[PDB]
């Protein structure tokens, strides 16, 4: 198949400026290639066509350039609709009709550290025979964000992040260790490090199973 | 306004069926060939199968071939999409969309311009369950300044969704994390909220947990850590 | 309606 390949995959703008997105493809599609406009779990909205048409009813800041396997999609004068997730589709050589992999414009803002917290496991949740830790990042940004679990200063779980704060534009993370009963029992130090840029230096928040 | 609805998603088992159906509205259905297009979980749009508007002729994606069947019936303005033998990379949110006209009518334009909102398919051997929620007790670990972090985990239940709230609704602050699928094809998440330092005596904080599925309701309470 | 070239023939 065309696999199509975009860059850059997070792009972080604000209102008023300019986003620029690529798209390349492993071999010819012509001028035969779309740009879609989605929002995660929403339905895509066509934008662009045969690399530089614009669809019925999109407005003129979008713009398409390219051909073959080298294109672009260009917006300028961003606007708050305009955030949200960027594919391109080629219609060239085909079956499969093939997308890329997507571009994020995310809401631009400045550095900010997360809080870092611990949580031991519960009581009612031992009882069963499982222990499971969570550490949380509360409000950072940028989004990347290195989270390791450190048990008894030994590297070692499952994490997720919510999407960017609506008042804030931050992000949030949570992760959670789970262990059985029994070897949560045979170590004695849990700790989560964190490695952000809006940090100089790594935060470890840790705890000691039984201390008070 | 296109308007295409669809429907017939849901949970299944893996080796058994689905059918999917399109409901289209807004436009000359028969004029127009249809697609179906597939999103798993944070991953890209995958192309899964083509009609012609007299549904005369199709193309599928090899990772559906001989398995899935698109098919069309004008009369109803519905499009369907037959689904056997599922396997668990088969799950995915599934859009239903209809191309634009060519000029001469001699083939397929691949113009996918309007599509409709999405039908979640998930296939898992996992047995519907209900969560087992446990608290995330505030502490000297979980305050910052005179702010603390209290939760609660809603662990192994399935399938998704679920919902949370805090003290009924009547808590800013609230951080309900996407669910995580474990190993064990189980779901968990967790939803944290930071509230005052100053409040864990007076006040009582409970997470309100349903999960539809499995019936399950449950009203736990977060006490500060001991 | 728009109309778009056909790129793959029945
Ligand atoms: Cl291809
Ligand atoms: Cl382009
Ligand atoms: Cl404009
Ligand atoms: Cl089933
Ligand atoms: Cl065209």
């Amino acid at each position: 198949e065309v696999v199509l390949t975009q860059s850059p995959a997070t792009l972080s703008l604000s209102p008023g400026e300019r986003a620029t997105i690529s798209c390349r493809a492993s071999q010819s599609v012509g001028g035969y290639l779309t740009w879609y406009q989605q929002k995660p779990g929403q339905a895509p909205r066509l934008l662009i066509y045969d690399a530089s048409n614009r669809a019925t009813g999109i407005p003129a800041r979008f713009s398409g350039s390219g051909s073959g396997t080298d294109f672009t999609l260009t917006i300028s004068g961003l606007e708050p609709e305009d955030f949200a997730i960027y594919y391109c589709q080629q219609r060239g050589n085909w079956p499969p009709i093939t997308f890329g992999q997507g571009t994020r414009l995310e809401i631009k803002r400045t550095v900010a550290a997360p809080s870092v917290f611990i949580f031991p496991p519960s009581d009612e949740q031992l009882k069963s025979g499982t222990a499971s830790v969570v550490c949380l990042l509360n409000n950072f940004y940028p989004r990347e964000a290195k989270v390791q679990w450190k048990v008894d200063n030994a590297l070692q779980s499952q994490e997720s992040v919510t999407e960017q704060d609506s008042k804030d534009s931050t992000y949030s993370l949570s992760s959670t260790l789970t262990l059985s009963k029994a070897d949560y029992e045979k170590h004695k130090v849990y700790a989560c490090e964190v490695t952000h840029q809006g940090l100089s230096s790594p935060v470890t928040k840790s705890f000691n199973r039984g201390e008070c | 306004q296109v308007q295409l609805v669809e429907s017939g998603g849901g949970v299944v088992q893996p080796g058994r069926s689905l059918r999917l159906s399109c409901a289209a509205s807004g436009f000359t259905f028969s004029n127009h060939g249809m697609h179906w297009v597939r999103q798993a979980p944070g991953k890209r749009l995958e192309w899964v199968a083509v009609i012609s508007y007299d549904g005369r002729h199709e193309h599928y994606a090899d990772l559906v071939k001989g398995r899935f069947t698109i098919s069309r019936d004008n009369s109803k303005n519905t499009l369907y999409l037959q689904m056997n033998s599922l396997r668990a990379e088969d799950r995915a949110l599934y859009f239903c969309a209809r191309e634009g006209l060519s000029r001469d009518n001699s083939g397929f334009t691949g113009l996918i311009d309007y599509w409709g909102q999405g039908t979640m398919v998930t296939v898992s051997s996992a047995s519907t369950k209900g969560p087992s929620v446990f608290p995330l007790a505030p502490s000297s670990k979980s305050t910052s300044g005179g702010t603390a972090a209290l939760g609660c985990l809603v662990k192994d239940y399935f399938p998704e969704p679920v919902t949370v709230s805090w003290n009924s609704g009547a808590l800013s602050g609230v951080h309900t994390f996407p669910a995580v699928l474990q190993s064990s094809g189980l779901y968990s998440l967790s939803s944290v909220v930071t509230v005052p330092s100053s409040s864990l005596g007076t006040q009582t904080y409970i997470c309100n947990v349903n999960h539809k599925p499995s019936n399950t309701k449950v009203d736990k309470k977060v006490e500060p850590k001991s | 309606e728009t109309i778009y070239n056909t790129t793959l023939k029945y």
